[PDB]
């Protein structure tokens, strides 16, 4: 029933502060945590992002990891900062330093004794668990270190619990790093084997939607984070409130993992518009499913034209029927069925939830394995072997504890999954 | 309002029905007869009450006083189309 | 000659006298805009009492000259040069 | 009208001054458009003579002048403007 | 004649007013909108800028519709008056009309004026020594 | 949007360039300083500005201009006029020593060390512009800077930005009165760039105006002032389709492809009305056909050249202020039926119309009155054979016996280079004359 | 349900479109805020054929705009009823069209086709029964010419059993204000001959020769042009919109007025219209809507109606009049002047009637003829554009985007084939 957050790096704070930021809006909480919301169905599922204290505040089941406490800080400083736990800010003196070595070994594994301490506590003090989500950056040191170190002992310690992770990968127009290879080589095999379900967000995508759909002119962090907690709260919709046909966060992995390599999604949100031209758009389940499966759309930078849908799901929330959200799905799979899997007809679950999000009328949050996901690995694998040929910036990893056979390891890791996802797409019956 | 809901135009048809197996080019009245056959024509299904209403009220008196078979047309379009 | 105002002046927008003294708001401007400097009220009110003697305190932050009553030519400003020589100098 | 005569004579010595600096002779320019020899030319022409000298003065400055010598009794403005050769302390 | 009197006295001089466009509870996603309503005296024609160009070179109708200028019979051009005569006088705003604090009806939305510029000021006292309203919020 | 960089090569293109920049800052209303003030307003569409000026932080409104030339008194006289608050520091170039009226100077030895800079200016007015439309340059290719260093920026710049448009502005010689003897040498050396390097270049020799001057503007003695007066009036005709709405809109490629039939062929005179005289009250507003039929007089042309010993090409007509199409209309076919003009018989239309709805603005004290509405001409027509004639039998005359050319041969130009020039020229006359040709 | 999607190409087409969309606005009772405000039920039974439904109640235009140029895009926008238009549908580039047929067709126009495409393909999906796609252009521009036969190729294709209406602005000498009419218009005629099921020419010269006579106006601006362009723009759709005795749309036309498949271009025709002084004199009655109909000075076309012979005719009569009394004009007409008529096609004339008139107005008529005198116009056309290709003038700038001088040649033999079809049509006898 309940999902606990942890929230690794400056990318995952930052992230999940505007997740709680979305899930305190909706479920009416001040930052005080004090309800202030005008219906009853909020404080019917408040427990499962909530818990509540003696005097009815409701605290977040949220814990957040950085080696640099300025993110903390900053977190503390925002406008619903207050309503975390003060013992989850869980930081260390010295920076993560951009380095999966010291983010994952030594200075990662030397503080995340007290991170599984505070998960623990979550776990226990969740009535029945529902499942745990990670929210960080492959690309950085501690969110992509500390975030795979903690994905790996909370498997070890619950084998049959769902595991959420969000990772924000990084893109050669936003590339702010020069070891975006070597920590996505380091993490994407960790995730493979200890994640049930990982959720791609890339900033260039986030950029693209924010200008040629948002046509906003200065497209901060913060819409980039707003746009994605509403996928992330759109996840968990139908388990925070009722409607006609509800999911739990298994529904998802169990008709969208066919295989347990292929568990790598991209994001979509719907109605997304510009401010002026909401006027235009007719709220529909059509509308609703247009943007839906546009390419421009996809809030992870991908092209599924390139590729063929493995499986989908559309998680509608507000008040509409059951007959537009089923027939459209079936009006998509029918007219593009050469970018569907074909010996897989109906890839698509739909799952209706009552409750919209608030200032809407109905809206939908797509959760969607294609192959096309596989282009982004493999050019992330070409810039990892460039690298790595030439021994490039491996000193600061070998010298903190690493060895030269665990890059080959990960790089070979990478080529299965890449090689898994290109013959699953040209499989014929 | 039904006129301008519409756009009805009876001055037409209730001229061509002054002017009808006449030699005279204009009279200004018109039979009650034609009259609801101009109506009808133009597709403006009304009670036979109310036609017989209209009629009375449109209608031109004859010199004695008492009143003819003739409806005067000519204000009715004016009062009803401007 | 003259700070910007809704006023459409030569004054204000170049030196049209084309004469060859610095009144108090040319020096004012030239400090401020090309010589990239930013002084204080106390530092420009020292400044302007040093480059003119007898321009009234009250006049330090005027925006528009009084034609040329009070100005330095060019061998006023190479005398001021020479006092503010004389202050790296040694003593006398 | 003493703020009038005032700015007047204000813009009278910057042109003085402006004419001085230049040693610019300015009859040929304003009795070019005195086609008739009758000492009078009208504003247009007088902003035309001005703007073609570069007299460091505005539209509203120099209708000012063209209404203070009102036509525009350009040989007095210029005597008055002044020159080495042209100037009241000439005769 | 009477044409390029104006242009010669009132041409290309222009009278400026600060509006506010309220949206917000008209439709969904509605945003107050800063506009400039300004208007060319020679032509007596209003534009709008929205602070983007809101409304273009056009005689704004005092009812807020249109629909008799497209009229289909062209009875709303007129051989020697520029602007569309609408079938009924006196059918577009003046700057008569024009004040600060007057709600615009704008092709069927309320504009509401807030402000002038000190040159509209002047020109109202200088030609109809009326004294505009001081600005509001 | 629509942005376009204009550069001012020479002392000539600088004044040109201050005469065209000291219109267009009160047509769009802002001030020398550089701001537009709050108190009245100009100009209705905003952004118009955009293309001459860009905006900045602060508010104000900084020229896309590069006043480059290699001698300081005229950029200095601009840096102490009521410009200087409005123009940037850089992208005002000002040499050293003047490039001495020598084509081989300005192009081989002294423009060598100021076209980087140059093409520095140049670059990082163009990054700010996201859609510039086009480089316009002003010069005089009889002097020195304006020929040998407009020649190398001229080449620099299509090397370097590929195909974009360029209209030159060109004063070139007159063909009774001239300023330098060495002139006929700069005018012929500068028609490699005039050719191979520039869109569509246009003529804008003085005794035109003068002449123009003498008999519509009512002055006896008009100058410099007047004639960059003329030609910033003319500038800002053609620019306005652009930069203010019309019924007809055309733009700097709209008009080229239109204007050029050959890539050669791309010289085009130009005629501009009505100019009246604002010495003249009790001036009728002129109509549409007059101001045509004034314009395709000989008249009222800003080029000494009279078409009726050539024949038109393709003729561009900019109609600026309230214009009526059937004005127009009416104006074109009385035009054509009128004999005293001939066309091309491959070009039977031959006219393109921009309408703009933007009367022309007066600057202060200027010979040009008030007017409705003014049309601008650009024509490209065969009878601009009979300049490069007379420029080149000039030529020809200097040359046959080594005149001024030891001073070419030692600025590090080569003696075989004006013999290249000459045969350049004669090519250009030649294919003139067969465009020219009946079919 | 049945519905038409209509597309802006060129500034001419803009402009054209929005005084369309003026005049639909107003026959449906939408202002510029996009709600209804209709005194009739009629105008809503049927607002779906131009006009989609949004989330709040107001009513959007299904129009698609296309221009290489933001400049018409903003003037459109700033226009009374710019408001209505979907922001999204306002595709345009940074680069002008630079006046070139190969700009707007093959390196300017194809980077743009998929956005325009993809904009059609969407508002063709959310439409309930396609029927047709109308276009507004100019075939003298740049990008109403090329970009526009690029956008009804591609469309064809994508949607081959929908009807394709063109409203092609064909210059004329009389307003010639460019120099690549020839060129424009050849590269584009032989695009529409294959492209669009029914092409309708539009004449500067001839509407303003009715500016001129026909309505006595001495100053007229483009508003009433391209009023006098959306009069007929909007009453071929009348049959489409409202009920009439005898009902019709544009594949009925289409059906009876293309004999042969590239035979369909069309000049249009308004009645009544009368000067404001003879307004109120005249009396209006279908004979004057016919002898004004069947007259070339009220014909949107500078071609001469007596040198060719009418193939096919089309009269869209708008209002409550009687059918027996339009057919017998109609017939009248025929017998009147059977050669201006074909006699191996009997029953050259199409009456459909339309109950609601156009508002302010008794009684209208819109015509469409597909006369044998578009020939003359043809000729004329190529004319030019041998004399312009011979000598080669003004090619080099085509041969730069990519083009070839066999794609003018093939112009040129599809504008001649064009041509000699009316030609042989005109005297072929039975
Ligand atoms: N239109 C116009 N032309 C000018 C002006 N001033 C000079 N010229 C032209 O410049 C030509 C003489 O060339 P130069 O005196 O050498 O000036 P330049 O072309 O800039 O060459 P440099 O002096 O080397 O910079 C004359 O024939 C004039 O046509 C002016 O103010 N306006
Ligand atoms: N969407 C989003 N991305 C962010 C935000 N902050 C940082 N990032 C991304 O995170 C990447 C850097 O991650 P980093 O902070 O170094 O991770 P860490 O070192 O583990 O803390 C950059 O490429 C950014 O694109 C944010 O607020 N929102
Ligand atoms: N009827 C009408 N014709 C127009 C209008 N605007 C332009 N035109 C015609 O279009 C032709 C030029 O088209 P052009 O502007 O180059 O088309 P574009 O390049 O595609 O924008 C001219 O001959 C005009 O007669 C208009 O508003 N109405
Ligand atoms: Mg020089
Ligand atoms: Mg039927």
């Amino acid at each position: 029933r309940e999902i606990v957050s942890c929230q690794a790096g400056q990318c995952g704070n930052q992230i999940g502060s505007k997740f709680w930021e979305v899930i305190s809006d909706e479920h009416g909480v001040d930052p005080t945590g004090t309800y202030q919301g005008d219906s009853d169905l909020q404080l019917e599922r408040i427990n499962v992002y909530f818990d509540e204290s003696s005097g009815g505040r409701y605290v977040p089941r949220a814990v957040l990891m950085d080696l640099e406490p300025g993110t903390m800080d900053s977190v503390r400083a925002g406008p619903y900062g207050q309503l975390f736990r003060p013992d989850n800010f869980i930081f260390g003196q010295s920076g993560a330093g951009n380095n999966w070595a010291k983010g994952h070994y030594t200075e990662g594994a030397e503080l995340i004794d007290s991170v599984l301490d505070v998960c623990r506590k979550e776990a226990e003090s969740c009535d029945c668990l529902q499942g745990f989500q990670l929210s960080h950056s492959l690309g950085g040191g501690t969110g992509s270190g500390m975030g795979t170190l903690l994905i790996s002992k909370l498997r070890e310690e619950y084998p049959d619990r769902i595991m959420m992770t969000f990772s924000v990968i990084p893109s050669p127009r936003v590339s702010d790093t020069v070891v975006e290879p070597y920590n996505t080589t380091l993490s994407v095999h960790q995730l493979v084997e200890n994640s049930d379900e990982s959720m791609c967000i890339d900033n260039e995508a986030l950029y693209d939607i924010c200008f040629r759909t948002l046509k906003l002119t200065t497209p901060t962090f913060g819409d980039l984070n707003h746009l994605v907690a509403a996928v992330m709260s759109g996840v968990t919709c139908c388990l925070r409130f009722p409607g006609q046909l509800n999911s739990d966060l298994r529904k998802l992995a169990v008709n969208l993992v066919p295989f347990p390599r292929l568990h790598f999604f991209m994001m979509g949100f719907a109605p997304l518009t510009s401010r002026g031209s909401q006027q235009y758009r007719g709220l529909s389940v059509a509308e609703l499913t247009q943007q839906m499966f546009d390419a421009k759309n996809m809030m992870q930078a991908a092209d599924p034209r390139h590729g063929r849908y493995l499986t989908a799901s559309a998680l509608f929330r507000g008040r509409m029927s059951t007959k537009e959200v089923d027939e459209q799905m079936l009006n998509v799979q029918n007219k593009n069925s050469s970018y569907f899997i074909e010996w897989i007809p109906n890839n698509i679950k739909s799952s209706i939830c009552d409750i919209p999000p608030k200032g809407l009328k109905m809206s939908v949050t797509f959760i969607g394995n294609n192959t096309c996901i596989q282009e982004m690995f493999r050019r992330v694998g070409e810039q990892f072997t460039g690298m790595f040929r030439r021994k490039a910036f491996l000193h600061w990893y070998t010298g903190e504890g690493m060895d030269e056979m665990e890059f080959t390891e990960a790089e070979s890791n990478m080529n299965d999954l890449v090689s898994e996802y290109q013959q699953y797409q040209d499989a014929t019956v | 309002a039904l006129v301008q809901s519409n756009r009805i135009c009876l001055s037409p048809v209730l001229r061509d029905f002054d002017r009808v197996r006449k030699g005279i080019y204009e009279h200004r009245t018109c039979t009650r007869t034609r009259f609801a056959r101009g109506l009808a024509t133009q597709n403006i299904m009304l009670p036979p009450e109310q036609l017989q209403l209209l009629i009375r009220k449109y209608t031109v008196p004859n010199p004695d006083g008492s009143p003819s078979s003739e409806v005067n047309y000519y204000l009715f379009v004016q009062d009803v189309d401007p | 000659r003259a700070y910007r105002d809704r006023r459409d002046d030569l004054y204000s927008f170049t030196n049209p006298d084309r004469d060859t003294v610095i009144t108090p708001v040319q020096l004012r401007r030239c400090i401020v805009e090309i010589l990239t400097g930013t002084p204080t009220a106390e530092e420009m009110a020292c400044l302007l009492e040093f480059f003119f003697p007898h321009l009234p305190a009250e006049a330090y932050t005027q925006t528009r000259d009084n034609g040329t009553t009070y100005a330095v030519d060019l061998n006023e400003f190479q005398k001021r040069y020479y006092v503010m020589t004389k202050e790296t100098m040694l003593p006398d | 009208d003493a703020e009038r005569a005032a700015q007047v004579a204000a813009i009278l010595s910057r042109v003085r001054h402006n004419v001085s600096v230049h040693n610019a002779l300015l009859m040929p320019f304003f009795a070019d458009f005195d086609r008739h020899h009758r000492g009078v030319i009208t504003s247009s022409q007088f902003a035309q003579a001005c703007v073609r000298h570069r007299l460091p003065l505005t539209e509203t400055e120099m209708h000012t002048l063209a209404s203070w010598y009102s036509g525009v009794r350009y040989l007095s403005f210029v005597r008055d403007v002044g020159c080495e050769e042209e100037s009241v302390q000439y005769a | 004649v009477e044409h390029s009197v104006r242009f010669i006295r009132d041409g290309g001089k222009m009278l400026r007013f600060y509006g506010i466009l309220d949206e917000r509870d008209s439709f969904p996603g509605g945003m107050v909108r800063k506009l400039e309503v300004m208007l060319f005296v020679e032509d007596n024609s209003m534009a709008i800028l929205q602070r983007g160009l809101y409304l273009s070179r056009c005689w704004l109708p005092r009812s807020g519709s249109v629909a008799k200028a497209n009229e289909l019979t062209f009875a709303h051009r007129v051989n020697g008056q520029r602007e569309p005569d609408m079938g009924i006088p006196d059918a577009y705003y003046r700057d008569v009309d024009l004040d600060v604090g007057v709600t615009l009806n704008v092709f069927g939305r309320s504009v509401l004026l807030y402000d002038c510029d000190d040159y509209t000021r002047e020109f109202f006292m200088e030609r109809y020594g009326v004294s505009l309203r001081q600005p509001i919020d | 949007m629509r942005e376009a960089i204009c550069i001012h090569i020479g002392q000539a293109g600088c004044q040109v360039g201050n005469a065209c920049w000291e219109l267009f800052c009160l047509e769009h209303g802002i001030q020398p300083d550089g701001s537009m003030p709050s108190d009245k307003c100009i100009g209705v569409e905003d952004d118009a500005f955009n293309t001459f000026f860009s905006e900045t932080g602060a508010g104000k409104h900084v020229p896309r201009c590069l006043f480059l030339d290699l001698e300081p008194t005229v950029v200095d006289e601009v840096r102490t006029g009521t410009y200087r608050q409005l123009f940037n520091p850089e992208q005002l170039v000002s040499g050293k020593e003047d490039a001495a009226n020598n084509y081989a100077r300005g192009h081989y030895t002294i423009g060598k060390e100021i076209v980087d800079l140059a093409l520095d200016r140049i670059r990082k007015l163009a990054d700010n512009c996201t859609g510039l439309q086009g480089f316009m340059v002003f010069h005089a290719v009889g002097g020195g800077t304006g020929s040998g260093l407009g020649a190398l920026l001229l080449e620099r710049l299509s090397v370097d930005y590929g195909k974009k448009s360029k209209l030159g502005y060109t004063v070139y010689p007159s063909p009774q009165v001239s300023t330098a003897v060495v002139e006929p040498y700069n005018c012929v050396l500068s028609t490699h760039s005039l050719l191979e390097h520039t869109d569509v270049a246009t003529m804008l020799d003085n005794e035109a105006i003068y002449d123009l001057t003498r008999r519509s503007l009512d002055i006896e003695r008009p100058s410099y002032t007047n004639v960059n007066r003329l030609i910033g009036q003319v500038v800002s005709s053609l620019t306005a389709s652009l930069r203010f709405d019309g019924a007809l809109n055309v733009d700097l490629t709209e008009f080229q492809t239109n204007l050029v039939p050959y890539p050669r062929i791309h010289f085009v005179l130009t005629s501009y009305a009505p100019v009246v005289s604002a010495e003249k009250a009790y001036h009728e507003q002129l109509s549409v056909a007059d101001i045509t039929n004034s314009v395709f007089e000989p008249a009222g042309m800003l080029t000494k050249c009279d078409p009726r010993h050539g024949k038109y090409m393709s003729c561009c007509l900019m109609y600026r202020g309230d214009v009526v199409p059937k004005d127009v209309n009416a104006a074109i076919a009385t035009i054509k039926t009128k004999r005293t003009i001939q066309f091309v018989d491959w070009c039977p239309t031959g006219f393109k119309c921009g309408i703009n709805y933007q009367p022309p603005t007066v600057v202060p004290g200027g010979d040009l009155a008030k007017v409705q509405r003014a049309v601008c001409m650009i024509a490209n027509s065969t009878a601009i054979a009979e300049v490069f004639a007379r420029i080149d039998h000039k030529f020809d005359l200097m040359y046959s016996k080594r005149a001024f050319v030891h001073w070419y041969v030692g600025e590090g130009m080569e003696e075989g280079e004006f013999s290249e020039a000459r045969e350049d020229l004669a090519a250009l006359e030649k294919d003139y004359e067969e465009v020219g040709a009946e079919s």
